[PDB]
């Protein structure tokens, strides 16, 4: 099949990858069960999750999905973006496919309408930094307010949008979302959420070594393992068979000189504390007592992990290997009470890069709902210290291109009248499925925002908090204008991708 | 690869597959459900936590339903049931709603937004037990009601009385945190229901090595050893084998020479009782007699180190770490039997106001004990919440329906879409009595169509359902009174699941 | 439960068969509603959006479907409106039930609680009217003119208005009597002219002609009504005319001569002067000697009278039919002043009788027109003009149009529910969901949402009043007394009436059985 009918089948591939990620643009987006074939559930309204665990079986259908793979490496997130940007390239030029028009006419104009958009939304992009003589902590307040708007906490808001500026202040000019963690557990009121400036973990370990062990440490050697100190233990342990009854105080001394010595090379390297992710038992903490070392085991690994990014060690399983050359080192270290339970946390290290967010409430649906906000939150405030020359977001930057991009079409005589005034109709996908997974009239609203554009609004876009339209720009809701240039470059070339290809070659295997 | 609306319309049938199966099996009159173990064992129990833990679907909508009750068997306790029937008429409500054209999220958000003017209403029409003084025989009535519904109905009142001091004894009632992970359970099969007994320490199910002993331990000197005071045998199997006579009688000389040293050694040290893994001798425990030395011969593994962390001691592995440090401390040990039948537990009590409680019930059937267990779990929470919040609320569907007469007073004045979600959020939150009067075999309409009236016309205050056919209605005076924060997590927890699967529309697998 | 026995099942057979009747004209709702077209068996296809027509065009043969057929013809002659509006209440009644039958509400419980809630729902439709007078001019000249204006004809709603009130005040006494009969109002219409010139004559006027008498003017007219057949002496059985000679055949003429002479006779004794004649095809009413026998006598001859023309001679000038000329008296005459024939230009050959002076109140209303469907709609303007004052004289109130008493009849009944006790709590709470379709229909054909627009409403009656609703002309919601329109009474509270009797009986068929 070569011509119009192959590029039908391709066109049609495109609808089943879009539909899979139609509903989840926006915060308050649906989500999607995708299950493996162990048998795990797996609840996520990111769209990059869901693309990720598809794997779809279509060749014309890989090319949108290496599209997204390369925008969550270099950019980080807005993978429905570029996703529903290049599906509607195609469903407004698929009627002109069928009329014979050549599929080299559509790449001619798609090259032309990009390059229109990137000129328009230059010369609109305002650089936002000292605007109205205001400090900059306050901007980030306001703009995380509105990400935390419409939620659980929003009895509390003004609490929650202070830590999210806290938390992006303590970094350094690398920023990054996975160096922030965040923390479930049960119990407490909601404004108790306190923050931690380093890493800490929930600390389970529960076993004896208590009127001892002072949490107090200048500059601590840090110890980072992977050993069991238990008694009965799986790994340490002496069974030695004999009818000698000498010999029999014999095995149970020389299993106790196992441990023992396991635990003096741990002395003798210098460590304060130590850490391990397999439990220590009662009689290593007695040994730990004596010497008066700090002793904390059963941590996760994952804590595990920001532990020696920050800390500047590194994790040995083996006790033969401790020296001074993987020991950390930290300024502060505190134990807190917060929510009944025991916390180990380091602070003022000298790669401190990484810090954790504890969260507190009465129901896991109250915390769970935070976290997916949360993580949404950072990143605005991310992208506004980065990037200074910001737009309106909730679709007002794509109701502006679509009226720059009609009155231009009507202007160029050809093939690119009907094709670039098709791309103007392309990029409405982003307001109006803004309301539809809010569940608003998606008819009222855009025949709304449509009529301001005309008469001079240029930042007006969709609220997904009420059913009314609002300036974006004045209330705080924004985004980079070098994403929405990454996002249409890519779009428009996704688009091309598939437009270009005409016939479709499989060898026989 | 379903999407649409009927990929929503196959939550709702597999979500109301699991509720109106558990819809028969609430309140005391529900009908037992009968599991057949994967062993060829048959048993029969109504507990709500039971039936979700062998119901295994492969659906997705209905293993979130088994996830819900992951965390409500130690939350509400109570409230198991209940639940799941409040989630299946919801989503049963809401598909009443679904052909109107209504989006989820509006659904979802208008049952969060109902969900609170119930939980605002549930606080105001609540009453107060425990102010300004504490007390144990209200506190016990409470207890004997719930209680009831098992088949320790004939010794119902001896459970309330235990479990009113077990609550009382790990928690302070003025500090008003109580942890019910301290208050273990145990049972074994023989005895009667009178039996059951309570502790203030931990209770081991060992006898002594002589029956000559004495049967009370006035000193706090505790001794735990893992080899006895003998000829040292190892943990795991002795395996002896003989070589010839001169192995035999080098034996005998062996076996003397450490019956005087070996005993000589608990005296220099200080300690009275000897807790040992493997049992005594035939001969070494006739100078335990004269010397008043007691023993405990023949404990498992992991009951050791049971002892260790309540009476504050440590292990002592071999004789040559015996010291007075490692020693435990108790206020007074002794051994109790159950009138004829020679139990002869270890009873190690600390005759102090301690934290430390384990309840050890018998039962001359084995279908009982598993049963009683769970029943004092869910009285262990009972208690716990009234501590916590001496606020409670009139039971046996008085708090559903004053409820939902608040709801459908304040959905008038909202003038949102929302309004036909607050409606369905009162109609669907009367499905809890209403399945009250089905399962007591009367009429489930004519029963909840009057005691709505009886709540409005002639008094203000709320009347329940006798469900257990008792005189009339007012279960205030018939003693049915349920906890605050019981029904505060009832429709919390009952909604937000509801808007954990209106927010799934695609199941892939 | 076992359930061997499905006598429900017929029940619900009955409110799906029933149910579809209503969906497939709910759309068909409002000014801006949706209309229908129908294809008979010949092949014709008529484009015509009015209830009444296609429930009459459906020609449904189910027997419980067949209950809302004579459901709209009921309504239109009680309250000669509204027609359609009760099929979507008595359907969306039905659909409301299906949900209490499968709770186990059995239909005789739900049929004396629809009642209550009837009862309950009259009692909310009155305090909200707002009373009128019917003695005053104003009120009904401007009603008029807001209901026509929504109709067809909308250019001639200030001429047809003031001659449908102008109509009824010398039949009906205003302000004293409560009867309207609409049979009394006759509307004759005839090609020629406009509808500008018209005549309210206070007598009778007949569409025949008074050929071949050549008399045509006559005063003191002593009118008389004969049924039987004045013609030649005709015998059904078997019968024989001998033939003798060319003399006897001018006998037998003269025996036709002489035997309608002798009944002619018999008329002069009595003084009657106007004869009417009954229409007859099987036989000849009139034959030739007869119409030149009553020339003779100065009488009047007219023939050719349909049987509802016959009801409104009878109550103008008290006129009773004889069946035979044995049974004619002097009692059975009525009384006229004059009777003449009158040719206009545009009015047609018509016959005008004044003065009448006879113990009934008639009136007449001559509408002229150049085409055919310029008279048709204008007497479908009056008939819907005539049935808005009938309306207004049995209950002396007004309300909004706009299913603005629908949305305030659902949550009053709201209200209600949390106070009754047993059975009927539920009854009227699905009884006050059913109600809701109605404003869902204007607001679905007025091309707003369904659900939005009747969710604002009820907010907006529960702190203000009635004036709330949806107004189609401006195409949203906004003050219907503002926007001035008004409905009388009589269309709704007979439309609640009427569907809930309907229901009643629909719920209480269990069985259908066929006899012979
Ligand atoms: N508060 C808001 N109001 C209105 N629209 C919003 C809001 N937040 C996000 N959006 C819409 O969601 C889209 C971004 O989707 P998404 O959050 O999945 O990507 P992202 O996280 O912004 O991108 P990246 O991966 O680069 O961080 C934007 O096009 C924007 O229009
Ligand atoms: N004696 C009683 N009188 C009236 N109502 C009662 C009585 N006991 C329980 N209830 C009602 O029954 C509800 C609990 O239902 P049900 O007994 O089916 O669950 P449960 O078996 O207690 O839960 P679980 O399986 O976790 O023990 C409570 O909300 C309470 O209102
Ligand atoms: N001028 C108007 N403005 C707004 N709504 C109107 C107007 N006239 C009628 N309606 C509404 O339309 C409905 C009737 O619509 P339609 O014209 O299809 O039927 P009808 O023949 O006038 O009345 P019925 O259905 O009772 O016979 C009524 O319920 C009324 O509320």
């Amino acid at each position: 099949s070569q011509g119009i009918p192959q590029l039908v089948s391709n066109i049609s591939a495109c609808q089943v990858i879009a539909e899979a990620v139609r509903t989840t643009l926006g915060p308050r987006g649906m989500d999607k069960l995708i299950v493996d074939g162990r048998g795990k559930a797996t609840i996520s309204n990111d769209g990059a999750t869901i693309l990720k665990l598809l794997d779809v079986v279509h060749p014309a259908a890989k090319t949108l999905v290496d599209i997204a793979k390369s925008q969550d490496a270099e950019v980080g997130d807005g993978t429905t973006s570029v996703t529903l940007l290049a599906a509607e390239f195609l469903k407004q030029v698929k009627p002109y496919v069928e009329e014979g028009l050549h599929p080299q006419i559509i790449i001619r104009a798609f090259r032309t309408a990009t390059q229109l958009a990137v000129n328009k939304i230059k010369e609109i992009a305002v650089t936002v930094k000292k605007a109205d003589k205001v400090e900059q902590r306050k901007l980030l307040e306001k703009c995380a307010m509105t990400a935390l708007s419409s939620k659980l906490i929003s009895q509390q808001k003004a609490f929650f949008a202070k830590m999210v500026v806290d938390a992006v202040m303590m970094l350094d000019d690398l920023l990054q979302l996975k160096m922030i963690g965040i923390k479930k557990v049960q119990g407490g009121a909601l404004e108790d959420s306190q923050l931690v400036a380093g890493v800490a973990f929930k600390k389970t370990f529960s076993y004896a070594g208590f009127e001892m062990q002072p949490k107090k440490y200048h500059n601590p050697k840090i110890a980072l393992l992977n050993v069991e100190l238990e008694l009965k233990a799986e790994k340490d342990n002496a069974e030695i068979r004999v009818h000698t009854v000498e010999d029999y105080q014999a095995i149970v001394d020389a299993e106790w000189n196992i441990l023992y010595d396991k635990l003096e090379k741990i002395h003798h390297s210098g460590a304060k504390v130590v850490s391990s992710k397999l439990p220590i038992g009662d009689v290593a903490t007695q040994y730990f007592a004596d010497r008066d070392m700090f002793c904390a085991g059963r941590v996760p690994e994952e804590d595990l992990k920001r532990t020696m990014m920050a800390c500047g060690g590194s994790i040995q399983t083996s006790v033969n290997a401790l020296s001074a050359d993987v020991l950390g080192r930290c300024q502060v270290f505190e134990e807190t009470q917060i929510g009944g339970e025991r916390y180990n946390f380091f602070t003022g290290c000298p790669k401190a890069k990484t810090c954790t967010f504890i969260l507190r409430g009465g129901a896991e649906q109250f915390m769970e709902e935070t976290e997916r906000s949360l993580h949404d939150a950072i990143m605005i405030v991310r992208r506004a210290i980065k990037n200074d020359s910001v737009v309106a977001g909730g679709g007002a930057i794509e109701m502006e291109l679509s009226k720059y991009l009609r009155d231009y079409s009507r202007t160029i005589p050809g093939k690119q009248q009907l094709l670039i005034g098709a791309y103007a109709k392309a990029l409405e996908i982003i307001p109006r499925q803004l309301c539809d997974n809010a569940g608003f009239d998606a008819t009222n609203i855009l025949n709304k925002l449509r009529a301001r554009h005309a008469q001079g609004g240029t930042w007006y876009g969709v609220d997904i908090n009420n059913e009314d339209i609002a300036d974006n720009f004045e209330a705080f809701v924004w985004e980079p204008a070098m994403v929405r240039i990454n996002a249409l470059t890519a779009a428009s070339e996704a688009a091309c991708l598939i437009v270009s290809v005409d016939e479709t070659i499989k060898n026989p295997r | 690869r379903l999407m649409g609306l009927e990929a929503l319309k196959s939550h709702i049938m597999a979500a109301k597959a699991v509720a109106n199966t558990m819809r028969t099996s609430l309140g005391p009159n529900g009908l037992d459900k009968m599991m057949v173990d994967k062993d060829g064992d048959v048993t029969v129990t109504n507990d709500g936590a039971t039936i979700l833990s062998m119901m295994d679907v492969d659906h997705q909508i209905a293993k979130l339903m088994v996830e819900l009750s992951k965390s409500q068997d130690d939350e509400i306790g109570d409230g198991t049931t209940g639940v799941v029937v409040l989630a299946g008429a919801l989503l049963e409500e809401a598909e009443q709603l679904l052909d109107r054209g209504i989006h989820p999220i509006r659904i979802a958000d208008g049952y969060e937004q109902a969900a609170r003017v119930a939980i605002e209403h549930l606080d105001k029409i609540s009453d107060s037990v425990l102010v300004d003084i504490k007390d144990t025989e209200p506190l016990i009535q409470t207890a004997k009601t719930t209680l009831g519904s098992k088949v320790v109905n004939s010794c119902h009142r001896q459970m309330a009385e235990i479990a009113v001091n077990a609550v009382l004894t790990v928690a302070d009632m003025e500090r008003r945190d109580v942890d019910f992970e301290l208050i273990k359970v145990e049972g074994k099969v023989g005895g009667r229901l009178e039996d059951t007994k309570l502790i203030k320490g931990v209770i081991v199910d060992k006898d002594f090595s002589h029956p000559q002993m004495p049967k009370k331990v006035e000193d706090a000197k505790i001794a735990i050893l893992t080899c006895p005071f003998e000829p040292p045998k190892p943990k795991t199997k002795h395996k002896l084998d003989v070589t010839s006579v001169e192995d035999y009688k080098a034996l005998q000389k062996y076996e003397k020479e450490k019956f005087e040293e070996m005993i000589q050694q608990i005296k220099e040290t200080g300690a009275n009782l000897a807790i040992c893994q493997w049992g005594f001798d035939d001969e070494a425990n006739h100078l335990l007699l004269q010397n008043n030395l007691p023993a405990v011969r023949w404990v498992g593994g992991p009951e050791i180190e049971l002892i260790a962390i309540a009476t504050g001691g440590r292990i002592v592995p071999r004789f040559s770490e015996l010291t007075a440090e490692k020693l435990g401390f108790a206020g007074l040990v002794q051994e109790i039997s159950f009138g004829t039948t020679k139990d002869k537990m270890l009873v190690i009590e600390q005759c102090k106001n301690s934290r430390a409680v384990t309840i050890f019930i018998r039962g001359g059937n084995k279908m009982i004990i598993e049963e009683a267990k769970r029943s004092l779990h869910d009285a262990l929470c009972v208690i716990r919440n009234l501590i916590r919040d001496n606020r409670v609320v009139y039971g046996g569907g008085a708090a559903e329906i004053s409820c939902a007469l608040a709801v459908s007073q304040e959905a008038d004045k909202c003038p949102t879409l929302e309004q036909y979600a607050m409606r369905a959020f009162a109609d669907a939150l009367e499905v809890i009595p209403m399945a009250l009067s089905e399962n007591s075999g009367m009429n489930p309409i004519q029963t909840m169509t009057e005691v709505r009236a009886r709540q409005v016309k002639e008094m203000n205050p709320a009347l329940g359902i006798d469900c257990l056919h008792k005189g009339t209605n007012d279960m205030k005076q018939q003693h049915v009174i349920e906890t605050l924060i019981g029904k505060k997590q009832q429709i919390s927890l009952a909604t937000q699941m509801v808007r954990m699967i209106l927010k799934i529309d695609d199941i892939r697998k | 439960y076992q359930d061997r026995d499905k006598p429900a099942q017929i029940r619900f057979s009955n409110i799906s068969a029933a149910k579809a009747v209503a969906d497939a004209i709910r759309t068909s709702l409002g000014p801006k509603g949706m209309d229908k077209m129908i294809q008979d068996g010949k092949g014709d296809v008529t484009i015509t959006n009015d209830g009444a027509t296609i429930l009459k065009q459906m020609q449904v043969l189910h027997p419980a479907a067949r209950m809302l057929v004579e459901l709209s013809k009921a309504q239109d002659i009680e309250a000669g409106d509204g027609t359609t509006s009760v099929v979507i209440i008595a359907g969306s009644l039905l659909d409301s039930c299906t949900k209490l039958l499968q709770k186990g509400i059995h239909p005789t419980i739900i049929s004396e609680s629809f009642q209550k809630a009837l009862e309950k729902g009259i009692e909310i439709l009155t305090d909200m009217s707002r009373p009128v007078e019917l003695s005053d001019r104003e009120t009904l000249l401007n009603s008029a003119t807001t209901s026509l204006n929504s109709k067809v004809v909308s250019q001639y709603s200030s001429l047809l208005s003031p001659m449908s009130v102008n109509a009824v005040m010398k039949v009906i006494d205003p302000a004293t009597a409560t009867s309207v009969d609409l049979r009394d109002i006759k509307i004759v219409k005839k090609l020629g002219g406009t509808i500008d010139d018209c005549e309210l004559v206070e007598g009778l006027v007949l569409t025949q002609k008074v050929s071949n008498s050549g008399i045509t003017r006559v005063e003191k007219a002593k009118i008389g009504l004969i049924q039987f057949c004045l013609s030649a002496p005709k015998t059904d059985m078997d019968n024989q005319i001998v033939v003798s000679d060319y003399a006897q055949m001018d006998r037998v003429l003269r025996e036709e001569r002489a035997y309608i002479l002798n009944l002619v006779k018999q008329i002069k004794k009595t003084g009657c002067n106007v004869l009417l004649i009954q229409k007859s095809i099987l036989r000849d009413a009139l034959s030739d000697l007869a119409l030149h026998f009553l020339n003779k006598m100065k009488i009047m001859v007219i023939k050719d009278i349909e049987r509802e023309d016959i009801e409104f001679i009878c109550k103008t000038i008290g006129t009773k039919p004889v069946a035979h000329i044995d049974q004619f008296t002097a009692d059975m005459l009525g009384s006229a002043e004059l009777a003449e024939e009158v040719n206009l230009n545009g009015s047609g050959k018509l016959l005008k009788i004044t003065g009448c002076a006879s113990p009934g109140k008639t009136v007449t209303i001559v509408v002229r027109g150049s085409n055919k469907l310029v008279i048709e709609e204008a007497e479908r303007s009056i008939h819907d003009a005539l049935c808005v004052i009938r309306c207004l004289v049995k209950k002396r109130a007004l309300i909004a149009g706009g299913g603005a008493p629908e949305i305030e009849l659902a949550l009053r009944l709201t209200e209600y529910s949390r106070t009754l006790s047993g059975m009927e709590s539920y009854c009227v709470r699905a009884f006050a969901d059913a109600m809701e379709v109605i404003p869902s229909t204007l607001a679905e054909n007025a091309g707003l949402n369904p659900i939005s627009t009747v969710t604002e409403l009820r907010n907006r009656h529960a702190q203000g009043e009635k004036t709330a609703g949806i107004n189609v002309r401006k195409g949203g919601i906004s003050n219907i007394l503002e926007e001035l329109v008004v409905q009388p009474l009589l269309v709704s509270v007979s439309a609640l009436t009427l569907a809930t009797e309907t229901v009643r009986s629909i719920l209480k068929i269990d069985d259908v059985v066929n006899t012979r």
